[PDB]
Protein backbone atom coordinates (compact mmCIF):
# COMPACT_ATOMS: atom_id res chain seq x y z
CA UNK A 1 0.00 0.00 0.00
CA UNK A 2 0.83 3.66 -0.52
CA UNK A 3 -0.21 6.48 1.34
CA UNK A 4 -1.01 9.72 0.33
CA UNK A 5 1.39 12.26 2.31
CA UNK A 6 0.26 15.90 3.75
CA UNK A 7 3.30 17.16 1.57
CA UNK A 8 1.58 15.47 -1.71
CA UNK A 9 4.42 12.57 -1.44
CA UNK A 10 3.76 8.93 -0.97
CA UNK A 11 4.69 6.70 2.14
CA UNK A 12 4.77 2.91 0.76
CA UNK A 13 4.27 0.57 3.58
CA UNK A 14 3.71 -3.05 3.26
CA UNK A 15 0.12 -4.32 3.63
CA UNK A 16 1.52 -7.09 6.19
CA UNK A 17 1.99 -3.40 8.42
CA UNK A 18 -0.92 -1.65 7.38
CA UNK A 19 -3.69 -4.16 9.16
CA UNK A 20 -4.90 -2.35 12.38
CA UNK A 21 -3.45 -6.54 14.06
CA UNK A 22 -2.47 -9.26 12.62
CA UNK A 23 -5.74 -11.02 12.67
CA UNK A 24 -8.37 -8.04 11.94
CA UNK A 25 -7.67 -5.43 8.93
CA UNK A 26 -9.86 -2.63 10.09
CA UNK A 27 -10.86 -0.60 13.24
CA UNK A 28 -12.99 -1.73 16.08
CA UNK A 29 -13.59 1.53 17.46
CA UNK A 30 -14.35 5.04 16.05
CA UNK A 31 -11.66 7.19 17.99
CA UNK A 32 -9.39 4.43 16.96
CA UNK A 33 -6.77 5.23 14.68
CA UNK A 34 -5.90 3.17 11.54
CA UNK A 35 -2.44 2.15 10.66
CA UNK A 36 -2.80 4.55 7.40
CA UNK A 37 -3.52 7.38 9.37
CA UNK A 38 -0.50 6.80 11.70
CA UNK A 39 2.38 6.47 9.42
CA UNK A 40 0.39 9.20 7.55
CA UNK A 41 1.18 11.62 10.88
CA UNK A 42 4.30 9.97 12.52
CA UNK A 43 6.54 8.58 8.93
CA UNK A 44 9.47 10.68 10.40
CA UNK A 45 9.73 8.95 12.92
CA UNK A 46 8.77 5.32 11.17
CA UNK A 47 11.30 6.33 8.40
CA UNK A 48 14.66 3.86 9.15
CA UNK A 49 13.03 1.87 11.33
CA UNK A 50 12.12 -1.96 11.49
CA UNK A 51 8.30 -2.47 10.81
CA UNK A 52 8.80 -6.22 11.69
CA UNK A 53 9.93 -5.66 15.07
CA UNK A 54 7.39 -2.67 16.70
CA UNK A 55 4.59 -4.22 18.81
CA UNK A 56 1.32 -5.77 16.87
CA UNK A 57 -0.50 -7.52 18.98
CA UNK A 58 -3.65 -9.84 18.41
CA UNK A 59 -6.87 -7.71 18.69
CA UNK A 60 -9.37 -9.66 21.39
CA UNK A 61 -12.44 -8.56 19.29
CA UNK A 62 -12.06 -11.04 16.87
CA UNK A 63 -10.47 -13.76 19.11
CA UNK A 64 -13.37 -13.68 21.90
CA UNK A 65 -15.37 -14.25 18.57
CA UNK A 66 -14.13 -17.77 17.51
CA UNK A 67 -15.01 -18.55 21.34
CA UNK A 68 -18.24 -21.28 21.51
CA UNK A 69 -21.57 -19.80 23.17
CA UNK A 70 -22.13 -21.63 26.65
CA UNK A 71 -25.39 -22.76 26.84
CA UNK A 72 -27.48 -23.03 30.85
CA UNK A 73 -30.75 -24.15 32.08
CA UNK A 74 -32.43 -21.00 33.47
CA UNK A 75 -32.62 -17.66 32.94
CA UNK A 76 -29.25 -16.68 34.58
CA UNK A 77 -25.96 -17.17 33.69
CA UNK A 78 -22.99 -16.81 36.28
CA UNK A 79 -19.50 -15.67 34.66
CA UNK A 80 -16.62 -15.55 37.11
CA UNK A 81 -12.98 -15.46 35.19
CA UNK A 82 -11.43 -17.97 37.35
CA UNK A 83 -8.34 -19.69 36.91
CA UNK A 84 -9.52 -23.08 38.75
CA UNK A 85 -5.69 -24.15 38.25
CA UNK A 86 -3.76 -21.54 41.15
CA UNK A 87 -5.09 -19.81 44.09
CA UNK A 88 -6.64 -16.86 44.50
CA UNK A 89 -9.41 -15.11 43.23
CA UNK A 90 -7.32 -14.26 39.45
CA UNK A 91 -10.80 -13.49 37.58
CA UNK A 92 -13.32 -10.47 37.27
CA UNK A 93 -15.95 -9.70 39.83
CA UNK A 94 -18.86 -12.16 39.96
CA UNK A 95 -21.94 -11.24 37.64
CA UNK A 96 -25.47 -12.56 36.92
CA UNK A 97 -26.11 -12.24 33.07
CA UNK A 98 -29.89 -12.68 31.72
CA UNK A 99 -30.31 -14.84 29.63
CA UNK A 100 -34.64 -15.00 28.63
CA UNK A 101 -33.99 -12.86 25.62
CA UNK A 102 -33.75 -14.73 22.07
CA UNK A 103 -30.26 -14.35 21.74
CA UNK A 104 -26.84 -14.82 23.24
CA UNK A 105 -25.55 -12.35 25.57
CA UNK A 106 -22.11 -11.34 27.01
CA UNK A 107 -20.30 -10.57 29.90
CA UNK A 108 -19.24 -7.00 30.57
CA UNK A 109 -16.37 -7.86 31.73
CA UNK A 110 -15.06 -10.87 29.25
CA UNK A 111 -17.03 -11.24 26.07
CA UNK A 112 -18.32 -14.61 27.05
CA UNK A 113 -21.52 -15.41 25.64
CA UNK A 114 -24.76 -17.22 26.87
CA UNK A 115 -28.18 -18.67 25.96
CA UNK A 116 -30.96 -20.11 27.01
CA UNK A 117 -30.21 -23.49 25.67
CA UNK A 118 -31.78 -22.71 21.96
CA UNK B 1 -63.62 -3.80 57.63
CA UNK B 2 -63.66 -7.95 57.55
CA UNK B 3 -66.66 -9.63 56.23
CA UNK B 4 -67.58 -10.82 59.72
CA UNK B 5 -66.98 -7.80 61.13
CA UNK B 6 -69.94 -6.52 59.73
CA UNK B 7 -71.90 -9.63 59.12
CA UNK B 8 -72.54 -10.20 62.72
CA UNK B 9 -73.22 -6.28 63.54
CA UNK B 10 -76.76 -6.43 62.77
CA UNK B 11 -76.84 -9.37 65.60
CA UNK B 12 -75.19 -7.35 67.97
CA UNK B 13 -77.00 -4.29 67.47
CA UNK B 14 -80.69 -6.24 67.08
CA UNK B 15 -79.82 -8.93 70.20
CA UNK B 16 -78.17 -5.97 72.69
CA UNK B 17 -74.33 -5.07 72.37
CA UNK B 18 -74.29 -6.50 76.36
CA UNK B 19 -74.67 -9.86 75.13
CA UNK B 20 -72.08 -10.00 72.62
CA UNK B 21 -70.01 -9.08 75.82
CA UNK B 22 -71.21 -11.89 77.95
CA UNK B 23 -68.64 -13.81 76.07
CA UNK B 24 -64.63 -13.93 76.30
CA UNK B 25 -62.72 -11.77 78.41
CA UNK B 26 -63.12 -8.56 79.89
CA UNK B 27 -61.19 -6.81 76.26
CA UNK B 28 -61.50 -9.48 74.04
CA UNK B 29 -65.45 -10.00 74.10
CA UNK B 30 -67.66 -11.94 71.45
CA UNK B 31 -67.91 -15.08 69.45
CA UNK B 32 -65.36 -16.24 66.60
CA UNK B 33 -65.23 -18.17 63.53
CA UNK B 34 -62.26 -20.70 63.97
CA UNK B 35 -60.67 -22.74 61.16
CA UNK B 36 -59.08 -25.71 62.41
CA UNK B 37 -57.04 -27.19 59.42
CA UNK B 38 -53.74 -29.84 58.74
CA UNK B 39 -53.18 -33.02 61.15
CA UNK B 40 -56.24 -32.53 62.78
CA UNK B 41 -58.28 -35.79 63.04
CA UNK B 42 -61.77 -34.65 61.39
CA UNK B 43 -60.79 -30.72 60.09
CA UNK B 44 -63.61 -28.14 60.71
CA UNK B 45 -65.22 -24.83 60.86
CA UNK B 46 -66.41 -23.73 63.80
CA UNK B 47 -68.36 -20.86 65.83
CA UNK B 48 -67.37 -20.51 69.21
CA UNK B 49 -66.71 -18.16 71.84
CA UNK B 50 -63.53 -15.89 72.14
CA UNK B 51 -60.93 -16.89 75.05
CA UNK B 52 -61.86 -20.14 74.70
CA UNK B 53 -58.74 -23.07 75.46
CA UNK B 54 -57.22 -24.10 72.30
CA UNK B 55 -56.88 -28.00 73.78
CA UNK B 56 -61.11 -27.63 74.25
CA UNK B 57 -61.31 -26.65 70.61
CA UNK B 58 -59.02 -29.32 69.30
CA UNK B 59 -60.15 -32.04 71.30
CA UNK B 60 -64.65 -31.28 71.57
CA UNK B 61 -64.94 -29.23 67.98
CA UNK B 62 -62.59 -31.52 65.80
CA UNK B 63 -61.07 -34.69 66.33
CA UNK B 64 -58.56 -33.79 68.71
CA UNK B 65 -54.55 -34.36 67.05
CA UNK B 66 -53.99 -37.18 64.06
CA UNK B 67 -52.08 -39.64 66.77
CA UNK B 68 -52.41 -38.69 70.14
CA UNK B 69 -51.71 -35.05 71.83
CA UNK B 70 -48.63 -36.06 72.64
CA UNK B 71 -47.94 -36.26 68.89
CA UNK B 72 -48.60 -32.93 68.50
CA UNK B 73 -45.33 -30.80 67.35
CA UNK B 74 -46.96 -26.90 67.02
CA UNK B 75 -49.77 -24.98 66.13
CA UNK B 76 -49.94 -21.74 64.12
CA UNK B 77 -53.25 -19.88 66.11
CA UNK B 78 -54.02 -17.16 63.17
CA UNK B 79 -52.57 -18.29 60.05
CA UNK B 80 -49.33 -17.79 58.75
CA UNK B 81 -48.19 -14.13 59.48
CA UNK B 82 -48.57 -15.29 63.13
CA UNK B 83 -44.97 -17.93 64.53
CA UNK B 84 -45.81 -21.18 65.74
CA UNK B 85 -46.41 -21.94 69.29
CA UNK B 86 -45.05 -25.15 70.59
CA UNK B 87 -46.30 -28.01 72.88
CA UNK B 88 -45.61 -26.69 76.22
CA UNK B 89 -47.74 -23.09 75.37
CA UNK B 90 -50.94 -24.95 73.30
CA UNK B 91 -51.81 -27.35 77.01
CA UNK B 92 -53.25 -24.08 78.70
CA UNK B 93 -53.79 -21.47 76.01
CA UNK B 94 -56.82 -19.17 75.67
CA UNK B 95 -57.57 -18.38 72.25
CA UNK B 96 -57.74 -14.61 72.37
CA UNK B 97 -56.04 -11.36 71.63
CA UNK B 98 -54.57 -10.55 74.90
CA UNK B 99 -52.98 -14.11 76.12
CA UNK B 100 -51.64 -15.21 72.48
CA UNK B 101 -49.93 -12.13 72.60
CA UNK B 102 -48.85 -12.75 75.97
CA UNK B 103 -46.92 -15.62 74.01
CA UNK B 104 -44.98 -13.76 71.50
CA UNK B 105 -47.88 -15.37 69.08
CA UNK B 106 -51.35 -13.65 67.57
CA UNK B 107 -54.96 -14.14 66.94
CA UNK B 108 -54.92 -13.54 63.46
CA UNK B 109 -58.25 -14.99 61.25
CA UNK B 110 -58.58 -17.76 63.62
CA UNK B 111 -56.76 -20.46 61.84
CA UNK B 112 -55.59 -23.13 63.58
CA UNK B 113 -52.77 -25.25 61.55
CA UNK B 114 -51.93 -28.37 63.73
CA UNK B 115 -48.72 -30.09 63.05
CA UNK B 116 -47.62 -33.37 63.96
CA UNK B 117 -44.47 -34.85 64.91
CA UNK B 118 -44.38 -36.80 61.85
CA UNK B 119 -44.41 -33.60 59.60
CA UNK B 120 -41.10 -31.26 58.86
CA UNK B 121 -41.78 -27.89 60.52
CA UNK B 122 -38.97 -26.57 58.67
CA UNK B 123 -40.60 -27.71 55.23
CA UNK B 124 -44.00 -25.68 56.72
CA UNK B 125 -42.12 -22.35 57.30
CA UNK B 126 -40.08 -22.42 53.98
CA UNK B 127 -43.34 -22.96 52.29
CA UNK B 128 -44.70 -19.98 54.09
CA UNK B 129 -41.47 -17.79 52.70
CA UNK B 130 -41.91 -18.97 49.84
CA UNK B 131 -45.52 -17.85 49.42
CA UNK B 132 -44.44 -14.09 51.24
CA UNK B 133 -42.08 -14.02 48.19
CA UNK B 134 -44.80 -14.68 45.37
CA UNK B 135 -47.32 -12.41 47.04
CA UNK B 136 -45.05 -9.32 47.64
CA UNK B 137 -46.30 -6.66 45.67
CA UNK B 138 -42.44 -5.56 44.61
CA UNK B 139 -42.79 -2.10 46.20
CA UNK B 140 -40.30 -1.05 48.69
CA UNK B 141 -36.82 -2.75 49.16
CA UNK B 142 -36.92 -4.88 52.28
CA UNK B 143 -40.05 -7.04 51.59
CA UNK B 144 -38.84 -7.11 47.89
CA UNK B 145 -35.04 -8.69 48.44
CA UNK B 146 -36.10 -10.35 52.04
CA UNK B 147 -38.02 -12.67 51.02
CA UNK B 148 -35.96 -13.80 48.39
CA UNK B 149 -33.60 -13.80 50.86
CA UNK B 150 -35.42 -15.96 53.46
CA UNK B 151 -36.45 -18.47 51.33
CA UNK B 152 -32.68 -18.69 49.58
CA UNK B 153 -31.75 -19.50 53.69
CA UNK B 154 -34.76 -21.67 54.36
CA UNK B 155 -34.16 -23.64 51.04
CA UNK B 156 -30.64 -24.73 52.63
CA UNK B 157 -31.40 -25.06 55.88
CA UNK B 158 -34.44 -27.29 54.73
CA UNK B 159 -31.63 -29.52 53.97
CA UNK B 160 -28.85 -28.60 56.28
CA UNK B 161 -26.59 -26.46 53.64
CA UNK B 162 -25.66 -24.13 56.06
CA UNK B 163 -23.96 -22.98 59.48
CA UNK B 164 -25.44 -23.13 63.28
CA UNK B 165 -24.90 -19.39 63.01
CA UNK B 166 -26.73 -18.62 60.23
CA UNK B 167 -29.14 -19.19 62.03
CA UNK B 168 -28.69 -15.84 64.15
CA UNK B 169 -27.79 -14.55 60.65
CA UNK B 170 -31.21 -14.98 59.48
CA UNK B 171 -33.11 -13.83 62.56
CA UNK B 172 -30.72 -10.41 61.68
CA UNK B 173 -32.36 -10.69 58.43
CA UNK B 174 -36.18 -10.81 59.78
CA UNK B 175 -35.20 -7.99 61.89
CA UNK B 176 -33.91 -6.01 58.53
CA UNK B 177 -37.91 -6.48 57.46
CA UNK B 178 -39.77 -6.09 60.79
CA UNK B 179 -40.59 -2.45 60.60
CA UNK B 180 -38.79 -1.20 57.74
CA UNK B 181 -42.09 -1.61 55.87
CA UNK B 182 -45.26 0.37 53.91
CA UNK B 183 -47.74 -2.95 54.86
CA UNK B 184 -47.80 -5.59 57.49
CA UNK B 185 -46.96 -8.47 54.71
CA UNK B 186 -42.98 -7.74 55.69
CA UNK B 187 -44.01 -8.54 59.16
CA UNK B 188 -46.04 -11.30 58.37
CA UNK B 189 -42.66 -12.39 56.75
CA UNK B 190 -40.77 -12.41 59.38
CA UNK B 191 -42.49 -13.20 62.68
CA UNK B 192 -42.62 -16.96 61.55
CA UNK B 193 -38.82 -17.85 60.86
CA UNK B 194 -38.49 -16.06 64.23
CA UNK B 195 -41.08 -18.57 66.25
CA UNK B 196 -39.52 -21.33 64.18
CA UNK B 197 -35.69 -20.39 65.58
CA UNK B 198 -37.45 -19.72 68.81
CA UNK B 199 -39.13 -23.14 69.41
CA UNK B 200 -37.62 -25.47 67.14
CA UNK B 201 -33.52 -24.71 66.08
CA UNK B 202 -32.58 -27.64 67.73
CA UNK B 203 -34.28 -29.67 64.74
CA UNK B 204 -32.21 -27.12 62.39
CA UNK B 205 -29.16 -28.13 63.92
CA UNK B 206 -29.82 -31.37 63.85
CA UNK B 207 -30.56 -31.40 59.59
CA UNK B 208 -27.20 -29.77 59.61
CA UNK B 209 -24.94 -32.08 61.61
CA UNK B 210 -27.00 -34.36 59.03
CA UNK B 211 -25.95 -32.86 55.83
CA UNK B 212 -22.20 -32.44 57.43
CA UNK B 213 -22.34 -36.03 57.59
CA UNK B 214 -23.89 -37.25 54.56
CA UNK B 215 -23.02 -35.01 52.07
CA UNK B 216 -19.83 -33.19 53.07
CA UNK B 217 -18.97 -29.57 54.71
CA UNK B 218 -20.30 -26.61 53.96
CA UNK B 219 -19.44 -22.83 54.41
CA UNK B 220 -21.56 -19.48 54.59
CA UNK B 221 -24.15 -19.61 51.98
CA UNK B 222 -23.95 -23.00 50.93
CA UNK B 223 -20.95 -23.47 49.44
CA UNK B 224 -18.92 -26.32 49.59
CA UNK B 225 -14.92 -26.79 48.86
CA UNK B 226 -15.26 -28.57 45.55
CA UNK B 227 -18.20 -25.59 44.29
CA UNK B 228 -16.88 -23.61 41.31
CA UNK B 229 -18.78 -20.99 38.76
CA UNK B 230 -17.37 -23.60 35.36
CA UNK B 231 -19.56 -23.12 32.31
CA UNK B 232 -22.23 -20.85 33.25
CA UNK B 233 -23.45 -22.28 36.54
CA UNK B 234 -22.57 -23.78 40.17
CA UNK B 235 -21.59 -27.35 39.66
CA UNK B 236 -19.71 -28.60 42.68
CA UNK B 237 -22.33 -29.04 45.37
CA UNK B 238 -26.43 -28.78 45.15
CA UNK B 239 -28.96 -25.64 44.49
CA UNK B 240 -31.54 -26.19 46.78
CA UNK B 241 -34.76 -24.56 45.74
CA UNK B 242 -33.93 -23.87 41.92
CA UNK B 243 -36.84 -24.65 39.63
CA UNK B 244 -37.43 -21.94 37.67
CA UNK C 1 26.23 -17.01 80.17
CA UNK C 2 24.18 -13.98 79.73
CA UNK C 3 20.77 -14.25 77.74
CA UNK C 4 22.45 -12.76 74.91
CA UNK C 5 25.77 -14.21 74.12
CA UNK C 6 28.12 -15.60 72.98
CA UNK C 7 27.10 -18.96 70.78
CA UNK C 8 28.78 -21.35 69.28
CA UNK C 9 29.23 -21.50 65.30
CA UNK C 10 27.43 -24.79 64.66
CA UNK C 11 24.00 -23.28 66.08
CA UNK C 12 24.43 -20.06 63.44
CA UNK C 13 23.06 -20.86 60.11
CA UNK C 14 26.02 -20.10 57.87
CA UNK C 15 28.41 -22.21 55.61
CA UNK C 16 32.00 -23.20 57.27
CA UNK C 17 34.52 -25.42 56.97
CA UNK C 18 35.28 -29.23 57.43
CA UNK C 19 38.43 -31.52 57.76
CA UNK C 20 41.47 -30.42 58.31
CA UNK C 21 39.95 -26.93 57.69
CA UNK C 22 38.12 -26.31 60.70
CA UNK C 23 40.92 -27.47 63.04
CA UNK C 24 43.32 -24.76 61.08
CA UNK C 25 40.47 -22.39 61.42
CA UNK C 26 40.09 -22.48 65.16
CA UNK C 27 43.73 -22.12 65.75
CA UNK C 28 43.74 -18.63 63.34
CA UNK C 29 41.17 -17.04 64.34
CA UNK C 30 40.75 -14.54 66.49
CA UNK C 31 37.31 -15.49 67.72
CA UNK C 32 36.62 -19.45 66.68
CA UNK C 33 32.82 -18.19 67.51
CA UNK C 34 32.76 -16.14 64.21
CA UNK C 35 31.05 -17.17 61.51
CA UNK C 36 31.55 -16.94 57.45
CA UNK C 37 28.19 -15.01 56.44
CA UNK C 38 27.48 -17.35 53.43
CA UNK C 39 24.03 -18.67 53.94
CA UNK C 40 23.20 -22.20 53.83
CA UNK C 41 22.30 -22.71 50.23
CA UNK C 42 19.84 -25.82 51.10
CA UNK C 43 17.91 -24.00 53.60
CA UNK C 44 18.26 -20.32 53.05
CA UNK C 45 14.96 -19.13 50.76
CA UNK C 46 14.70 -22.64 49.69
CA UNK C 47 11.55 -23.24 48.93
CA UNK C 48 11.41 -20.04 46.65
CA UNK C 49 8.87 -16.99 47.39
CA UNK C 50 7.30 -18.52 44.02
CA UNK C 51 6.74 -22.21 45.08
CA UNK C 52 5.64 -22.04 48.57
CA UNK C 53 3.06 -24.83 49.60
CA UNK C 54 1.56 -22.11 52.23
CA UNK C 55 -0.27 -20.13 49.19
CA UNK C 56 -2.68 -22.43 48.35
CA UNK C 57 -3.91 -23.07 51.56
CA UNK C 58 -3.36 -19.41 52.44
CA UNK C 59 -7.38 -17.59 53.70
CA UNK C 60 -7.77 -14.37 54.81
CA UNK C 61 -7.22 -13.71 58.18
CA UNK C 62 -9.80 -11.90 60.58
CA UNK C 63 -10.61 -12.07 64.20
CA UNK C 64 -13.96 -12.88 65.53
CA UNK C 65 -15.91 -9.89 66.99
CA UNK C 66 -15.23 -8.07 63.38
CA UNK C 67 -15.97 -11.34 61.17
CA UNK C 68 -19.36 -12.76 63.01
CA UNK C 69 -21.91 -12.76 60.43
CA UNK C 70 -24.85 -11.58 63.21
CA UNK C 71 -24.38 -9.66 66.17
CA UNK C 72 -21.65 -7.55 64.37
CA UNK C 73 -23.17 -3.85 63.42
CA UNK C 74 -20.89 -1.47 61.94
CA UNK C 75 -21.90 1.54 64.12
CA UNK C 76 -20.91 -0.23 67.12
CA UNK C 77 -17.26 -0.51 65.55
CA UNK C 78 -16.95 2.70 63.74
CA UNK C 79 -14.70 4.59 65.69
CA UNK C 80 -13.41 6.81 62.91
CA UNK C 81 -16.96 8.80 63.38
CA UNK C 82 -16.52 8.43 67.12
CA UNK C 83 -13.99 10.46 66.84
CA UNK C 84 -13.19 13.03 69.63
CA UNK C 85 -13.55 16.27 68.76
CA UNK C 86 -11.50 19.23 69.70
CA UNK C 87 -12.31 21.13 72.50
CA UNK C 88 -11.70 24.85 72.21
CA UNK C 89 -11.48 27.79 75.42
CA UNK C 90 -11.60 31.09 74.85
CA UNK C 91 -11.25 33.73 77.64
CA UNK C 92 -14.80 33.72 78.17
CA UNK C 93 -15.27 29.65 78.54
CA UNK C 94 -12.87 29.70 81.48
CA UNK C 95 -14.60 32.75 83.79
CA UNK C 96 -17.58 30.91 83.08
CA UNK C 97 -15.95 27.83 84.40
CA UNK C 98 -14.31 30.09 87.16
CA UNK C 99 -17.21 32.46 88.09
CA UNK C 100 -19.55 29.95 88.13
CA UNK C 101 -18.88 26.26 88.89
CA UNK C 102 -18.56 23.05 86.01
CA UNK C 103 -20.65 20.37 85.84
CA UNK C 104 -18.84 17.99 88.43
CA UNK C 105 -18.64 21.21 90.81
CA UNK C 106 -21.91 23.79 89.99
CA UNK C 107 -21.58 26.80 91.76
CA UNK C 108 -25.02 28.45 89.76
CA UNK C 109 -28.08 29.71 90.44
CA UNK C 110 -31.24 27.83 89.28
CA UNK C 111 -33.75 28.83 86.75
CA UNK C 112 -33.95 31.68 84.46
CA UNK C 113 -31.17 33.16 86.88
CA UNK C 114 -28.39 31.13 86.66
CA UNK C 115 -29.71 31.39 82.89
CA UNK C 116 -28.70 35.32 82.66
CA UNK C 117 -25.62 34.24 85.35
CA UNK C 118 -24.41 32.72 82.15
CA UNK C 119 -25.24 34.94 79.65
CA UNK C 120 -23.72 37.74 81.48
CA UNK C 121 -20.69 35.84 80.87
CA UNK C 122 -21.08 34.71 77.56
CA UNK C 123 -20.99 38.59 76.66
CA UNK C 124 -18.65 40.89 78.70
CA UNK C 125 -20.12 40.92 81.89
CA UNK C 126 -17.49 40.00 83.96
CA UNK C 127 -13.96 39.65 82.87
CA UNK C 128 -11.21 36.78 83.79
CA UNK C 129 -8.96 39.11 85.71
CA UNK C 130 -11.79 40.29 87.84
CA UNK C 131 -13.15 36.53 88.15
CA UNK C 132 -9.52 35.88 90.09
CA UNK C 133 -9.22 38.24 92.02
CA UNK C 134 -12.72 37.21 92.87
CA UNK C 135 -12.06 33.75 93.37
CA UNK C 136 -11.93 31.81 96.57
CA UNK C 137 -9.09 30.21 98.24
CA UNK C 138 -10.93 26.89 97.42
CA UNK C 139 -11.55 27.56 94.11
CA UNK C 140 -7.64 28.44 92.95
CA UNK C 141 -6.03 26.09 95.28
CA UNK C 142 -7.95 22.63 93.57
CA UNK C 143 -9.46 24.35 90.18
CA UNK C 144 -6.42 26.56 89.01
CA UNK C 145 -3.68 25.33 91.11
CA UNK C 146 -3.24 21.88 92.90
CA UNK C 147 -4.60 20.82 97.02
CA UNK C 148 -1.55 21.91 97.90
CA UNK C 149 -0.64 25.05 96.00
CA UNK C 150 1.34 23.99 93.99
CA UNK C 151 1.46 24.74 90.25
CA UNK C 152 0.46 21.50 88.11
CA UNK C 153 3.54 19.98 85.93
CA UNK C 154 3.46 19.57 82.36
CA UNK C 155 1.44 16.03 82.56
CA UNK C 156 2.84 12.58 80.72
CA UNK C 157 0.68 10.31 79.02
CA UNK C 158 3.02 7.32 79.46
CA UNK C 159 5.42 7.58 82.49
CA UNK C 160 8.70 6.36 82.05
CA UNK C 161 10.94 5.72 85.48
CA UNK C 162 14.46 5.10 83.94
CA UNK C 163 17.19 1.98 85.43
CA UNK C 164 20.98 2.22 84.49
CA UNK C 165 21.94 -1.47 83.73
CA UNK C 166 25.93 -1.66 84.89
CA UNK C 167 28.23 -4.30 85.21
CA UNK C 168 28.19 -7.56 83.35
CA UNK C 169 24.86 -6.99 81.69
CA UNK C 170 25.84 -3.54 80.14
CA UNK C 171 26.52 -3.44 76.52
CA UNK C 172 30.12 -2.19 76.56
CA UNK C 173 32.60 -2.53 79.62
CA UNK C 174 33.19 0.03 82.92
CA UNK C 175 35.93 1.88 80.52
CA UNK C 176 33.87 3.25 77.76
CA UNK C 177 31.83 6.36 77.57
CA UNK C 178 28.48 4.88 76.70
CA UNK C 179 26.44 3.96 79.69
CA UNK C 180 22.82 1.38 79.01
CA UNK C 181 19.32 2.40 79.94
CA UNK C 182 16.47 -0.04 80.42
C1 LIG D 1 51.63 -18.17 41.86
C2 LIG D 1 50.12 -18.21 41.68
C3 LIG D 1 49.56 -19.53 42.18
C4 LIG D 1 48.23 -19.29 42.89
C5 LIG D 1 47.59 -20.61 43.30
C6 LIG D 1 47.86 -20.97 44.76
C7 LIG D 1 46.89 -22.08 45.15
C8 LIG D 1 47.40 -22.95 46.30
O1 LIG D 1 48.52 -22.88 46.66
O2 LIG D 1 46.52 -23.86 46.91
C9 LIG D 1 46.96 -24.33 48.15
C10 LIG D 1 45.81 -24.96 48.93
C11 LIG D 1 44.89 -23.85 49.47
O3 LIG D 1 43.84 -24.42 50.19
P1 LIG D 1 42.39 -24.60 49.44
O4 LIG D 1 42.37 -25.78 48.59
O5 LIG D 1 42.16 -23.56 48.46
O6 LIG D 1 41.17 -24.65 50.54
C12 LIG D 1 40.13 -25.55 50.34
C13 LIG D 1 39.22 -25.61 51.56
O7 LIG D 1 37.90 -25.77 51.12
C14 LIG D 1 39.32 -24.35 52.40
O8 LIG D 1 38.44 -24.44 53.48
P2 LIG D 1 37.94 -23.01 54.12
O9 LIG D 1 36.99 -22.36 53.24
O10 LIG D 1 37.14 -23.23 55.31
O11 LIG D 1 39.24 -22.05 54.43
C15 LIG D 1 39.86 -22.14 55.67
C16 LIG D 1 41.05 -21.19 55.72
C17 LIG D 1 41.15 -20.53 57.09
O12 LIG D 1 42.01 -19.44 56.99
C18 LIG D 1 42.29 -18.83 58.20
O13 LIG D 1 41.46 -18.72 59.03
C19 LIG D 1 43.70 -18.32 58.45
C20 LIG D 1 43.74 -16.80 58.38
C21 LIG D 1 45.04 -16.36 57.71
C22 LIG D 1 46.27 -16.77 58.51
C23 LIG D 1 47.47 -16.09 57.88
C24 LIG D 1 48.75 -16.56 58.54
C25 LIG D 1 49.92 -16.27 57.60
O14 LIG D 1 42.23 -21.90 55.49
C26 LIG D 1 42.82 -21.76 54.23
O15 LIG D 1 42.14 -21.61 53.27
C27 LIG D 1 44.34 -21.83 54.06
C28 LIG D 1 45.00 -20.60 54.67
C29 LIG D 1 46.51 -20.71 54.55
O16 LIG D 1 46.31 -25.78 49.95
C30 LIG D 1 47.01 -25.17 51.00
O17 LIG D 1 46.41 -24.68 51.90
C31 LIG D 1 48.53 -25.12 50.99
C32 LIG D 1 49.01 -23.83 51.65
C33 LIG D 1 50.37 -23.44 51.08
C1 LIG E 1 -50.99 -8.71 53.81
C2 LIG E 1 -52.32 -8.47 54.52
C3 LIG E 1 -53.40 -9.19 54.19
C4 LIG E 1 -54.58 -8.97 54.81
N1 LIG E 1 -55.59 -9.79 54.36
C5 LIG E 1 -56.82 -9.65 54.95
C6 LIG E 1 -57.82 -10.55 54.38
O1 LIG E 1 -57.44 -11.50 53.43
N2 LIG E 1 -59.11 -10.44 54.77
C7 LIG E 1 -59.47 -9.45 55.70
O2 LIG E 1 -60.82 -9.20 55.98
N3 LIG E 1 -58.41 -8.67 56.42
C8 LIG E 1 -57.07 -8.69 55.95
N4 LIG E 1 -56.05 -7.86 56.40
C9 LIG E 1 -56.29 -6.87 57.46
C10 LIG E 1 -56.43 -5.44 56.92
O3 LIG E 1 -56.04 -5.37 55.59
C11 LIG E 1 -57.87 -4.92 56.99
O4 LIG E 1 -58.77 -5.91 56.59
C12 LIG E 1 -58.22 -4.42 58.38
O5 LIG E 1 -57.44 -5.03 59.37
C13 LIG E 1 -59.69 -4.71 58.66
O6 LIG E 1 -60.08 -4.07 59.84
P1 LIG E 1 -61.15 -4.88 60.77
O7 LIG E 1 -60.58 -6.05 61.40
O8 LIG E 1 -61.73 -4.10 61.86
O9 LIG E 1 -62.28 -5.40 60.03
C14 LIG E 1 -54.78 -8.03 55.81
C15 LIG E 1 -53.64 -7.26 56.16
C16 LIG E 1 -52.42 -7.51 55.49
C17 LIG E 1 -51.20 -6.69 55.86
S1 LIG F 1 -43.77 -4.97 52.55
FE1 LIG F 1 -45.83 -4.61 51.65
S2 LIG F 1 -45.58 -2.69 50.43
FE2 LIG F 1 -43.47 -3.47 50.86
S3 LIG F 1 -42.96 -4.74 49.03
FE3 LIG F 1 -43.83 -6.16 50.60
S4 LIG F 1 -46.06 -6.26 50.08
FE4 LIG F 1 -45.22 -4.43 48.99
ZN1 LIG G 1 -17.24 -12.85 32.59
Amino acid sequence: KSIISYNGNTIEIPEEYTKQAPNRDSTWAPAQASKTEIYKNNMVRFEQKDLSKQPMPYAGIELIAQQPVRFVHGNTAVCDGANHNGPGAQGHPKIFINVDAPGSHACQYCGTRYEKEH
Amino acid sequence: TNVETVAVAPTILRRGGDWFASFGRERNSGTKLFCISGNVNEPCTVEEEMSIPLRELLEKHCGGIKGGWDNLLGVIPGGCSVPILPKNICEDVLMDFDALKDVQSGLGTAAVIVINKQQDVIRAIQRFAAFYKHESCGQCTPCREGTTWLLKAMDRFRTGQAKEREIDMLYELTKDIEGHTICALGDAAAWPIQGLIRNFRPEMETRMKKFHDEVGAVSVGGWMKDARVEKGKVVGAPLPGVHH
Amino acid sequence: MLPGGPVPVFKKYTVGSKGIWEKLRVLLAIAPNRSTGNPIVPLYRVPTPGSRPEANVYQDPSSYPTNDIAENPYWKRDHRRAYPQTAFFDQKTVTGLLELGSEATPRIADGEAGTKALANIANGGVSFTQALGKSSKDVIYGEVLTVNGLPPVAPTLAPKQWKIIEGEAAIYPKGYPCRTFH
